């Protein structure tokens, strides 16, 4: 657990006194980058870029990078090797519970079992299924960011309570009230209504939040409210990055396997070759584009809601 | 078989991507200022690069608006 | 026939859609113009972001007069 | 329900739509040179709210028209 | 009735749209100009207002011709 | 018979619209260039407004042409 | 007779995109011209030619708006 | 099949009038240039005078071809 | 039928290539005040990349929406 | 029938339009820039010549493609 | 499924990956052209010009495997 | 179905019409450059002359698609 | 045949063209800078040469979509 707080540590330090953050990032991003990426073949060419690692690891001696002029880390590299550990196995699992990686292998043979093709395991999600899962989906997103917000304001509440600080503590009474009053409205309208059980509820929230906001009436933040509602559903990427690596993967195998068929009986070598170039350097790119999004979400919502860019420490 | 249903994907296709073109419109001259006031302060980090979060309010409307017409059918 | 309500949706879509891209041609130039200000100034920023929060009501405009022709059905 | 009805919906929207892009486009240049002067004087700050203030009538006639086409309806 | 009133609807809001974005950039030149101005001379508020005040003319052409078309219909 | 007047008249409509928009545009730099002359000036009002007044004559032909249009209706 | 709006709508991009071409024209070298008044008194009554000169374009337009109407 | 005519006149008209504001951006940028010349020089008028008169045969182009295929009917 | 399909097609097409133009130009401002930055320095590099590296969350839910359109089949 | 010349005119007339648009897009920078040179100059001239008259080719053919599709007609 | 829709899905992919392509262009032109002016005195730095430069063509990539499962779909 | 003869001249025209607009954007800031830099020199014209005639694919590439689906026609 | 292969032939041709124009902007500003720089220096000609080389890429991304979406027959 303790690694992170180095990574974290590229930030300002906090004012004394308050919450200590670091923890939560440890179980929270090897988590979000494992529901992004399912590449477990990456994870295994990552695994011996690791290796590598340690072999300059065992080789102590820091090396300047030639371009960027930047001396190694050593400790601090061994600290990556440890975080690097956590995101791989993160990575093996995500990508279990999505066995088809490099691309869905089972074109020739049931290398796993669907309910269209037959074959050894039957998996669980593909990329055609998700023409029907693919809402279910977005809605475990969905949840997923909530939960850190309300983890959120639950901790800046009790901080505002802690400090006597009771101001910030109604602002965030406040922007609980009305946060569940709309989420719940929207949820009601956009989906099955049921008016009979909720309404009520509803109209509670929007209560709430009005009693909090005529006890704090001096004009506040409102918009605030609506860019909270921004940052919540701003998480929303998780999907889709992820959905679009494991497409792009697919067409890779989509275009070797058919170089396998079509190509004769010698066109399994040439498929492979391409196969693997190109997937060596669209991975080359979309690492560096993926492994940004959750710590960039991490960084701006979490610490937006939270608030802490007063006096750095 | 009703022929409205490519036009729901026309008519959210078009508000998507004119608000996406409206806010990286917003992006480019917010960000390019930012770049020269952290290059010369660092000081002003954050609060250049709230700036840069501003207009994303703008993306999540139309894509609300597209959500509902969607679940309309 | 049906066909009506798609037409009016794409109307909705294309009209909050280039409401959302005015806001960010002004709202770049603007921001650019307040940070810069504010990099020199460090004080006025309140009324700088007041002055960049300020014009956004048309695409509020622009979305409630959806909402009610959508509610015509 | 008929087809016309879209048709007027699509015209009322682009209407405010465009009415909302040339607002936005006189707003950027008008503000950030508004903002250049209140940045050193402060004191023609409300001379600077008037000049802002004075092109918006445009958009709200875009939705009058807007109304009157849904009295139409 | 028929299409023909959707045709005309959205002719009209075209036109009117696009001499509103036409007046639009007007607004911004000259408003850019005439702040700058401003902020030194506070005396040429007139013949600026005026300048601003000019295309407005030309933007009250289309609400005539949407009058007139309206009427027709 | 039909479906004839509403395309004369959205043809109508976009040839005034469109003389409104190069209208608008030349008048924006122009008039922007005779602001900053006459304010340094104070004396040049004459020949500002005799520049002022020149595009005019563009929305004049699309208002006649969309009247003989109106007419041969 | 939907020939007589096409030919309408043809005849109305046509002018307009005329009276485009010729704004930004005049935009340009009225925004230049403005400039060199302050001194260029002598040189005013060439301005007012080169101002004036892009127009043949628009009457080309008009030409193409009366050959259709006397088409149709 | 009478209506071959109409998009024959459409296709001829958008023809020559996006063929006259290639032109008019050609004369507006030469035509600045001209003007330039002359702040400092008399006898250059007449070079900047071709050089203006240079990009006109592509509208002459454009105007000959709309007549020929006008011929076919 | 099945030309809805193709409407999707299209729809989806130009949403995502909306999308696509408005992140490009914003990387293009982006990447040029960044690069003569690094230029300059060459210490400050990795903030330049996060600021070239933020905007993709357009395109991303072009493409989300994209294949949203594909799955209603 | 005439629908398929109708097609065609349309499609000889929208190539020819903005091949001549390019033309004027290069020939306004290109021209600007030698009547810059050679106003202080005076000498290169020929030079001048062939720099402007360089770029004929996209109209010639767009100039052969309308006649080669009327050979068609 | 149909007469007009594979066409219809063609236009389709042009849209796609036609606006993709001129908006990897827009990126290409400030980028290169500052880059170059940069390389122009210092014929060291290429390397991190050239890491720039290559990072846009993920917004072709996108539109063109767009178009390509769309197409596949046949 | 010569319709679809008129469909593929259309898809030609506008084909061969955007490489043409391509190109000529080019080859104005090419241009510019060179004629500048050749009025500095007057002996590196032939560098000028083929980074000028670079761009002649995109037009080459537009005409054999026209040739190859006149073929195919 | 049918029309369907005109609708592939308008898709080619749009993407190719958009294509194109993309290409030629680009190599516009970074062949202007290269002109430039290799005008002062005579010797930084690889860099210039692949610069210019480097964005033909994406034309050579329209030729292959345009074969395969001939490959149809």
């Amino acid at each position: 657990a303790k690694p992170f707080e180095l990574l974290v540590s590229f930030l300002n330090t906090p004012k004394y006194g308050t919450f200590d953050p670091t923890p939560v990032v440890p179980v929270f991003f090897p988590f979000w980058f494992g529901m992004i990426v399912g590449d477990i073949g990456y994870a295994l060419l990552f695994y011996l870029v690791g290796r590598w690692l340690s072999g300059y690891v065992k080789r102590n001696e820091p090396l300047v990078i030639d371009l960027f002029a930047l001396k190694l880390k050593p400790q601090v590299i061994g600290k990556l090797v440890h975080i690097l550990n956590w995101m791989v196995f993160w990575t093996v699992v995500w990508g279990v519970i999505y066995g088809e990686f490099f691309g869905t292998f089972l074109e020739h043979l049931g290398v796993f079992g669907t309910p269209e093709h037959p074959g050894l395991i039957p998996i669980l999600i593909h990329r055609i299924d998700t023409a029907k899962t693919a809402n279910l989906l977005i809605l475990l997103s969905v949840a997923f960011g909530v939960v850190l917000v309300f983890f959120g304001l639950a901790l800046r509440a009790y901080l505002g309570l802690k400090h006597r600080h009771m101001a910030h503590f109604w602002e965030g009474v406040g922007y609980l009230g009305g946060l569940v009053g709309v989420l719940a409205l929207a949820a009601s309208y956009l989906g099955n209504l049921q008016a009979g059980w909720l309404q009520g509820l509803m109209y509670l929230g929007f209560g709430v939040f009005l009693l909090a906001v005529l006890m704090s009436r001096i004009w506040l933040m409102i918009p605030e409210i609506f860019t909270q509602a921004g940052h919540i559903l701003s998480h929303i990427r998780i999907y889709a990055v992820g959905a679009a690596g494991g497409i792009l993967a697919g067409l890779l195998t989509d275009v070797g396997f058919a170089l396998a068929e079509r190509l004769g009986l010698l066109g399994v070598l040439l498929g492979l070759l391409v196969a693997g170039v190109l997937h060596l350097l669209i991975l080359l790119l979309t690492t560096l584009g993926h492994m940004l999004q959750p710590i960039r979400l991490l960084w701006v919502e979490f610490f937006t809601k939270f608030g802490f860019y007063e006096e750095n420490g | 078989g009703g022929l409205d249903r490519g036009l729901i994907a026309v008519g959210m296709g078009l508000a998507v991507g004119l608000a996406a073109l409206g806010t990286g419109v917003a992006q480019a001259r917010i960000g390019a200022a930012g770049v020269g006031a952290i290059a010369e302060d660092r000081s002003n980090f954050g609060t250049a690069l709230i700036f840069l979060l501003l207009p994303e309010t703008l993306v999540i409307f139309g894509l609300l608006i597209a959500f509902i017409l969607n679940g309309r059918l």
